[PDB]
C-alpha cells in the first residue's frame, strides 16, 4: 500500500495519473446515465431505481436532460438524451486514459507529425509559477461550461437568482475574475517557499488538508440551498413520484404455487410501488449527498493533517527543520508554545462537552422522575440568543446542545491532529527522558515506564478518526430529526411525550438518542436488503476487537501451535498434504486494519438510518396527562 | 570486522527493534531480564563472538534511547549515523 | 487487591475469615427476611416486592413460613415468622464473627475458664487427615437440618418424592453415609501428594474449579426440577399473584396539581398493580435462580484454573515442577502431549462452530429468500436423533443448534485454559526462542518480532472470559426462548414469518437473534428504572476500549500535557493552588480494569432479558400466504 507513494514518482507521472482516473471517472459516469434509464428508445423496459442515480436526478432535472414524468415523448426523449450523453462521456474518458497514458511514461511526441515536447518549456519550473496558468486554464472551464449550457441546453444567461439561467450567467463573471487574476499571478507569483522543495509531499498535504474543509463548505452549503423555494421543482417534486427500487418488499409467494399471494398485480415476484411522499423521499436524498460530502471532507483534513506531519518529521531527521523562515514554522518550533496551543484547546475541549453532557443527562434524569424529579426542572428554556435565532427553523432547546457538541467533537479530534503536528518526532514527555521517534509508524518501545503503545503519529491519525464518529454521529442524529436534546424522547415510561408542550416545540422529532435505535428500524426490518446490511455491518465492526486489543503475541502463539497441527493432521488422516504455516498481522497492520473495520462497519450502518425515510411529522403531540 | 557497534546497558530500554535486522544466521542480539519488565528490565546486548559487522544495526536508525554506538576502527565513537548542525535560537515579532 | 494474598497468611487465618464471612452472610440473609416483610405484626403497611426476596419466597412457602395468600391472619403469622428467624440468624451471624476474631489472631482460649488450646491438638496435621473429620462434621450439619425440619416445622420424614417431607428422610440418609465416609477416610487418607506442600494455593485452586462445576450442576438441575408437577404449588402459583414492586410504571400526575391522572387509585404517584401471569413471572424467577448459577460456576472454574498456573509457574521457577510423580503433572510434563492435546482441542473446536454457524447463516439466508432461494431449502429437517429427543421438549432444529453452540462456545474457551496449563513458564514458539515467562502478570515483551502482547497467563485468563461470553450469553437466549436457530425470525420481510408451519414448531418463540432486541425492549422502555439499568450498562461497557487499545503510551502523553496545563493555568486565572499530576494505569492494572467494565457492563444488561418477562406464547403462528 505505499506502491504510489509521493517520494518515488516524478512530476509527469503525476499529471498522467490525474488524466487517467479522470477518463475513469468519465466511465463510471456514463455508466450512472445509462442506469438511470427507464425506456430504452427502441423500447425495451429497463431498470428500477437504484440510489446511484437517485442521487443525481435532480441535477440531470435542472439541465433539462431528465423528467419527472410517465408519458410517451417524455421518457423516449429522455433515455435518448442520457444515450447521448453516456456515449460522449465514454469517448471523452478513452481520450484521457489514453493521454494519461502518454503522460505516464515521458512520452510526450505528437503521432501525426514527428514532433516532441519538452516538460520544462513549450512556462514554469516551480509550482508558485504554475499556480498562475492554472487559473487561466479553470477559467477556460467556467468559459466553456457557459458555451455548453447556453449553446446545447439552451438557459441563456441571464441575471435572475431564482432560475438556473444565473447559473449562466455566473459562469462568465468567474471566468472574467479567474483570468484577471491568472495574469497577475503569472507576472508576481506569491509565496510559502517551503512547499516547492519537497513539493509532492508538503504541497500535497496542505492541498488535501484545504479540499478537506471545501468539501465541508459544500456539504452544508447543499443542505441550506436545497430547502428553498428556488430549488423546489427539483427535489420535492420527488414526494408526488411513485419509486421502484432494488431490495423492495416483493410481491410474495405462496407454497402452493393457486398461491393467493397479495395486491392485484400482474407480475409474481413483483416489486410493490412505494410512495415517495409518505416516505422522505425529498429530505433523503438531501440528507445523502449532504452527509457525503461531510465525511469526506473530513476524511481528507484528517488525511491532509497525516501527510504533513510524514514530511515533517522527514526534515526533523537530517536537518532542515531548524532551518526554515515560512512563518509557518517558527510559530510553532518552541516546544513553550505548544504545550500553551495544547493546552489552552484540551481545557476548551474539557469546558465545552462537561457543560452539553451536564445538560444532556439532567435532561434525561428530569423525564424519567429519577430522585423525585420533574421536566419541569430540566432545561427546557435555553433557547440560543436571539441574535442566533435566524440560522435555525423552530429555535429550542435542540439546536443549543447541537451547536455546542459540533464544537466539543471537533476539539476533541483536533487534539490529536495537534499531537500529529508538533509533537512528530519528540514531546515534551519523550524529551524528558532520552529517547526518539523515528518511523512514524513504530507500534510501541515496549512495556517500559508501564507502557509506550500508540505513541507515534500514525497512531495519533488512527484516535482522530475514532474521536471523531462522535462527532460525525452527531450529524447523522441532527439532519435526521432525532432529538438529540435528551437521550430518551417519546418513549411512555414517565414524561418523555411531555417535551412536546412545555417547551412549544411545533414540530415532532422521531425519537429520542437511545430510542432512536428502537424507532426507525422498524422500517429497516421491513426490507430484506437493509436487513441484510444490517447483519454484515455489525459483523466487519467487532472484529476489530481482535487486532485492536493488546494480544498480538497471544496471536503468535496460536499461529505456531496451528502450524502444528494442520502439520501433524496431514501425517495419520491424510497422507503428505501439509506446508502451510500462518501469518499473523504486526501491530502496525493491526491497528491499520482494525481502523478500517470499526470504521468501515460503523458507517456502513449508518447509511440506514438516512436511506430508509424521513419520519418527521408536524403535530405538536398533545400533553400525555 | 572493524567498526564494532556494541549496544549500550544503562541506556537501552528493551524495544527489540535493534533484534530484528541481525541476520537469522547470525543471532548476536539477546536478552537479559534480572527483574520485572516494566520498569525497564529486559535490557537487549550484543554478542561480539558472534556479530560480523553488518552496520545493519547501525545504519537502520531505529535506536530510540542512542543505545547502538558503533565505536569506529581507530578510537572513534559515534551515536546515531548523522547528527543535525546544532545552532541556537530565539523569538522574533515582526513590528 | 493482593493484600490477603494465600502466600502471606497461616492456617488459621483462613478459618478466622470464614467464619467472620459466615457471620457477614447470616447478617445479610436476615436483612433479606425482613425485606420480604408485607404487614410487620404490629400493623405497620411494610415494603413492596424486590427482586432479592422474589428469589428466595418459593423456598420460604415450601418450609410454611411465608404464604400465598392475603388475609388477616396469614400476613400476621408471616411477617412474625421472618422477625423471629431474622433475629435468630443476626444472633447467630454476631457469634460467628466473634468466633472468626477468635481465630483470626491466635487466641483460642476460653473466656470462662483461664484454658488455652493448640490448633494441632484438640487431630490432624496435613490436609488429608483433615478431609477425614470434615465428613463427620458434614454428617452433623445433615443430621441437624433433619431435626430443625422434624422438631420445628413439622414435616416428618417420609420416603414421599413428590412432597417436602422426601427432604427430611433424604437428610437422615445422607447423614448415615458422610458419617460412614468420614470414619474410614479418618483411618485411610487419600493420596495426591502435591496438595500438602504449597496446600494454600494449590489445594485451593482445584477446590475452587470443582465447585464451579457443581454451581453448574445445580444451575442445570434447578432448570428441570422447578418446571415438574411437584414444584407447582411453589412456582406456578407466582401466575396468579399480583406482584408491586420497586421501579413500577407508577400513578402519573399531570401539570394541574385537578389532575385528571390514570385508573380510579386513591394514593397519589401510586405503584400500578402488574399482573403476574400475563408477566411470566413463573419462568422469570427460575431464570434468574438458574442463571445465577451457571455464570458464577463458569467464573470459579476460569479462577481455579488461573491460580492453578500461579502455583504451577512457581514450582517451575525454584525447580520442583521436574520433580513431582503425581500423575496430575507426568501427563503434560512432555512438550509433545502438550501440542498433541492442544492440537486435538483447537480442531475439534474449529470443526465444531464452523458446523453451527453454517447452519444458522443458511437458515437466515433462506428466510430473506437472498440469491434466489426459499425457506424449503434451509435445514428444517434436522431434529436431534431420537434416542437423544427425550431430553427436549418439543424436539426440533432450535435445539440442535444449542446442543451444539454450548460444545463450540466451551472448547472455544478451553483453548486458553489449556494455554494457561500448559504455556505458563514456556511455549513451543517461546523456548523455540531464547526467552522466559517470569511474573504471570507481565503485559508484553515489545514490539520485537512484530509485537508480544498478551501472553502471560493472566492475559490468557482474560480472554477465557471473553471468549466465554458467548456461551454464557447463549444460555440467555435459549432459556428465555429466542430462536437461536436462525439469526431472524418473526420479521415481516419474507418468509421469517413462517417457520413454524414448515416445521411444525407446535410453540412460538419471541424473535430471532437480531430481532430479539427489538423486541423485548417493548417492556424495557415502558419501564424507568430499566430504563436507567439499559443506559448505565452501555456507558460502563465501551469505557473498556479505552484502556483495551494499544493507546496507554498515548494516555502517558496527555497525562504529562495535562499535567501542565492545570500547572499554567493556575498560574494567570486564580493563584498558585495547584500540586497534582495525573496517573495513567499501567497496562496489566488496563487489562484487569478493562475487563471487568465489559465483563461487568455486558452482564448488567442480560438482567434486563431475564428480569422482564417471558413472552412466550403457545400459538403456532399460521402461514404468512
Ligand atoms: C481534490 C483532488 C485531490 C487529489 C486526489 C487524488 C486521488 C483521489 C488520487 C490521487 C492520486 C495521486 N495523487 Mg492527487 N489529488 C490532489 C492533488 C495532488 C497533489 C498536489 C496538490 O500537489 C499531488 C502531488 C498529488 C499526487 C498524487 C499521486 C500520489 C497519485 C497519482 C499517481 C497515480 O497513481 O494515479 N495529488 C487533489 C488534492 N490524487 C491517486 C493515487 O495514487 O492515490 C494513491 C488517487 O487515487
Ligand atoms: C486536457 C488535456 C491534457 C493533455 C492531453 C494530451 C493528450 C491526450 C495528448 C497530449 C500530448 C502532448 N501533450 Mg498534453 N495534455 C495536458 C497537459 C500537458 C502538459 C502540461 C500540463 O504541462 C504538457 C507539457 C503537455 C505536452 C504534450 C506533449 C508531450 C504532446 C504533444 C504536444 C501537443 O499536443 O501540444 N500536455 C492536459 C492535462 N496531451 C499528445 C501526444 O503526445 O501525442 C504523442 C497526446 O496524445
Ligand atoms: C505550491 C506553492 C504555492 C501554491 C500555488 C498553487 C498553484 C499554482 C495552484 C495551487 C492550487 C491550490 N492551492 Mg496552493 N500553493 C501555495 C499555497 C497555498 C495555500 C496557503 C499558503 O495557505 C493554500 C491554502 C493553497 C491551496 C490550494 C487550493 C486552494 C488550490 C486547489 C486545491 C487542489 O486540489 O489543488 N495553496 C503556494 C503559494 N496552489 C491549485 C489551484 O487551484 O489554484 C487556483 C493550483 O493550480
Ligand atoms: C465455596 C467456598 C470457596 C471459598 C470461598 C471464599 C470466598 C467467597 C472468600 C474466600 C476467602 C478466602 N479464602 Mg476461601 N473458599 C474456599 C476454599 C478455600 C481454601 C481451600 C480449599 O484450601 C482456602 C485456602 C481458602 C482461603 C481463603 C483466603 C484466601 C481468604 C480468607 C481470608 C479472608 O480474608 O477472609 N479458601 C471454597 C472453595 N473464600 C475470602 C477472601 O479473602 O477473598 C479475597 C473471600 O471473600
Ligand atoms: C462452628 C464452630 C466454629 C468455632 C467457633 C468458636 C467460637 C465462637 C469460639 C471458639 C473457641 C475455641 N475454639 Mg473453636 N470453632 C471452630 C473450629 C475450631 C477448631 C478447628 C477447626 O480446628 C479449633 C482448634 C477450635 C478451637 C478452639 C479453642 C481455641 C477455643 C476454646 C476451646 C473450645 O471451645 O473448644 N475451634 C468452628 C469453626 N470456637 C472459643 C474461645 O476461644 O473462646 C476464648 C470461642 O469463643
Ligand atoms: C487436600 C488434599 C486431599 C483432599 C482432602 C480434602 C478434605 C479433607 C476435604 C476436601 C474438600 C473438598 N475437596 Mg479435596 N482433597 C484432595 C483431593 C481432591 C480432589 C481430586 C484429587 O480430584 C478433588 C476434586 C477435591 C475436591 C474437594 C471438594 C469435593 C470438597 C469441598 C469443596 C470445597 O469447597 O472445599 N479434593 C486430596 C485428597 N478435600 C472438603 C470436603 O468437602 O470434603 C468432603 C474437605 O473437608
Ligand atoms: C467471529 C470472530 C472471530 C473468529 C472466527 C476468531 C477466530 C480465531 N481466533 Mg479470535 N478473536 C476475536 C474474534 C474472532 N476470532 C475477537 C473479537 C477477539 C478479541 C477479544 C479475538 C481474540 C483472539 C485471540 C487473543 C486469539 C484468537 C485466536 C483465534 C483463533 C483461534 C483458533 C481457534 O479457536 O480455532 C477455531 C477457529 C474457528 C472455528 C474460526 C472459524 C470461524 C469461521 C470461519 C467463521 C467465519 C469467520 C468470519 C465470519 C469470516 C470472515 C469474514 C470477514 C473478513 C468479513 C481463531 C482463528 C487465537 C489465535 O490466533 O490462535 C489460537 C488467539 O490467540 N482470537
Ligand atoms: C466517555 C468516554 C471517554 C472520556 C470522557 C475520555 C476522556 C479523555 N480521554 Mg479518552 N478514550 C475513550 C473514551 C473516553 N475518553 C475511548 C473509548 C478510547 C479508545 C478509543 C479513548 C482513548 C483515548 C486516548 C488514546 C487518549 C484519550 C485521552 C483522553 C483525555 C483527553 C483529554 C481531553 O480531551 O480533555 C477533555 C476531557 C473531558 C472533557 C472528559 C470529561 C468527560 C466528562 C467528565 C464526562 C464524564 C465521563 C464519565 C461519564 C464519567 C465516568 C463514570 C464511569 C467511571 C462510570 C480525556 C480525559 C488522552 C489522554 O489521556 O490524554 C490526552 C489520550 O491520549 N482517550
Ligand atoms: C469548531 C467550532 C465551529 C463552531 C460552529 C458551531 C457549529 C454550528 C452547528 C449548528 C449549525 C446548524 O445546525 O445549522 C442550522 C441548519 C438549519 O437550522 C435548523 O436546522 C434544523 C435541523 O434539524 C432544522 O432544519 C431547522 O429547520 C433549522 O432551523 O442546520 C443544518 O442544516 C446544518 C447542516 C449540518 C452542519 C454540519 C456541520 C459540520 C460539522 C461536522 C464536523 C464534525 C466533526
Ligand atoms: C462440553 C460438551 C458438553 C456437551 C453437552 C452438550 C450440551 C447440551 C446442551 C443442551 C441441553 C439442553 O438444552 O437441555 C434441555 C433442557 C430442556 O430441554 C428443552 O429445553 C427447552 C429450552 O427452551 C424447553 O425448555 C423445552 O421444554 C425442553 O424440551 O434445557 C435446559 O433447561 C438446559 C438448562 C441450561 C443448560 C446450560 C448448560 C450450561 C453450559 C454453559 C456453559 C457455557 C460456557
Ligand atoms: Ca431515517
Ligand atoms: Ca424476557
Amino acid at each position: 500500500y505505499q506502491i504510489f507513494d509521493t517520494e518515488k514518482l516524478d512530476d509527469e507521472q503525476v499529471v498522467g495519473g490525474h488524466l487517467a482516473l479522470l477518463g475513469v471517472l468519465g466511465f463510471i459516469m456514463g455508466i450512472y446515465y445509462i442506469s438511470g434509464i427507464q425506456v430504452f428508445p427502441w423500447g425495451a423496459p429497463g431498470f428500477h431505481d437504484n440510489w446511484f442515480y437517485l442521487t443525481i436526478k435532480p441535477r440531470m432535472v435542472s439541465l433539462g436532460i431528465d423528467t419527472y414524468s410517465t408519458k410517451t415523448a417524455d421518457l423516449e426523449a429522455a433515455g435518448a438524451r442520457l444515450l447521448g450523453w453516456a456515449a460522449f462521456h465514454f469517448l471523452v474518458g478513452s481520450v484521457l486514459i489514453f493521454g494519461g497514458w502518454r503522460h505516464w511514461t515521458h512520452n510526450l511526441t505528437n503521432p501525426f507529425t514527428g514532433r516532441c515536447g519538452n516538460f520544462r518549456d513549450f512556462s514554469a519550473k516551480s509550482y508558485k509559477e504554475a499556480l498562475g496558468p492554472h487559473a487561466v486554464y479553470m477559467s477556460l472551464l467556467f468559459l466553456g461550461w457557459g458555451i455548453v449550457m447556453w449553446a446545447i441546453l439552451g438557459f441563456a444567461p441571464i441575471p435572475d437568482f431564482q432560475t438556473i439561467n444565473s447559473e449562466t450567467f455566473m459562469s462568465f463573471v468567474f471566468a472574467v475574475i479567474f483570468f484577471a487574476l491568472g495574469i497577475y499571478w503569472w507576472n508576481n507569483p506569491p509565496n510559502a517557499a517551503i512547499h516547492l522543495n519537497d513539493d509532492m509531499k508538503a504541497a500535497f498535504s496542505v492541498h488535501l488538508t484545504a479540499i478537506g474543509y471545501i468539501n465541508i463548505a459544500l456539504g452544508c452549503i447543499a443542505f441550506v440551498a436545497f430547502q428553498q423555494p428556488s430549488f423546489a421543482p427539483y427535489y420535492k417534486e420527488l414526494d408526488k413520484l411513485v419509486f421502484y427500487l432494488y431490495g423492495e418488499p416483493f410481491n410474495r409467494v405462496s407454497f402452493n404455487f393457486s398461491g393467493a399471494k397479495e395486491f392485484a398485480d400482474f407480475p409474481a415476484y413483483a416489486i410493490l410501488p412505494k410512495s415517495g411522499e409518505a416516505f422522505g423521499m425529498a429530505r433523503v436524498v438531501t440528507n445523502l449527498i449532504v452527509f457525503n460530502h461531510i465525511i469526506c471532507g473530513v476524511l481528507y483534513v484528517f488525511a491532509g493533517v497525516y501527510h504533513g506531519g510524514q514530511y515533517l518529521l522527514k526534515i526533523q531527521l537530517n536537518g532542515m527543520y531548524n532551518q526554515i523562515k515560512s512563518i509557518w514554522i517558527t510559530k510553532g518550533r518552541d516546544q513553550e508554545v505548544q504545550v500553551k496551543i495544547l493546552g489552552t484547546v484540551m481545557a476548551l475541549c474539557f469546558a465545552t462537552m462537561l457543560s452539553v453532557y451536564a445538560v444532556i443527562v439532567w435532561n434525561t434524569i428530569c423525564e424519567l422522575n429519577i430522585f423525585g424529579t420533574n421536566i419541569t426542572m430540566s432545561f427546557y428554556w435555553l433557547k440560543p440568543l436571539p441574535i442566533f435565532q435566524w440560522m435555525f427553523a423552530d429555535p429550542s432547546i435542540n439546536d443549543w446542545v447541537m451547536a455546542h457538541v459540533i464544537t466539543a467533537g471537533s476539539l476533541f479530534s483536533l487534539i490529536a491532529l495537534v499531537r500529529i503536528a508538533f509533537f512528530a518526532h519528540t514531546s515534551p514527555l519523550w524529551d524528558d527522558l532520552g529517547l526518539k521517534k523515528n518511523s512514524y509508524s513504530f507500534p510501541c518501545l515496549g512495556p517500559v515506564y508501564g507502557g509506550t503503545c500508540g505513541v507515534s503519529i500514525q497512531d495519533q491519525l488512527w484516535f482522530a478518526m475514532l474521536w471523531g464518529i462522535k462527532g460525525l454521529s452527531a450529524v447523522c442524529w441532527y439532519i435526521d430529526g432525532a432529538w438529540i436534546a435528551s437521550m430518551m424522547y417519546g418513549v411512555p415510561a414517565a414524561d418523555a411525550k411531555a417535551w412536546d408542550s412545555i417547551a412549544h416545540l411545533h414540530h415532532h422529532y422521531t425519537s429520542g438518542i437511545f430510542y432512536y435505535f428502537w424507532t426507525e428500524t422498524v422500517t429497516i426490518f421491513s426490507s430484506s436488503h437493509l436487513s441484510t446490511i444490517l447483519m454484515i455491518g455489525h459483523l466487519v465492526w467487532f472484529i476489530s476487537f481482535a487486532v485492536w486489543f493488546e494480544d498480538r503475541g497471544s496471536r503468535l502463539e496460536g499461529a505456531d501451535i496451528q502450524t502444528r497441527t494442520i502439520r501433524w493432521l496431514g501425517k495419520k488422516f491424510l497422507n503428505r498434504d501439509v506446508n502451510f504455516r500462518f501469518p499473523v498481522l504486526t501491530i502496525s497492520d493491526s491497528k491499520l486494519a482494525g481502523t478500517f473495520l470499526y470504521f468501515g462497519g460503523t458507517f456502513m450502518l449508518v447509511f440506514l438510518f438516512l436511506a430508509n425515510g424521513f419520519y418527521q411529522t408536524n403535530s405538536p403531540l398533545p400533553p400525555p396527562v | 570486522a572493524k567498526k564494532h557497534y556494541f549496544i549500550i546497558e544503562n541506556l537501552c530500554v528493551g524495544c527489540g527493534l535493534c533484534l530484528d535486522k541481525c541476520p537469522p544466521k547470525v543471532n548476536a542480539i539477546g536478552y537479559k531480564f534480572y527483574g520485572d519488565v516494566q520498569e525497564g528490565g529486559f535490557r537487549c546486548y550484543i554478542d561480539q563472538a558472534a556479530c560480523i559487522s553488518c552496520s545493519a544495526c547501525f545504519s537502520g536508525d531505529e535506536c530510540p534511547s542512542g543505545a547502538l554506538i558503533e565505536v569506529l576502527p581507530d578510537g572513534e565513537v559515534l551515536d546515531f549515523s548523522y547528527t543535525p548542525p546544532e545552532r541556537l535560537d530565539f523569538d522574533l515579532r515582526f513590528l
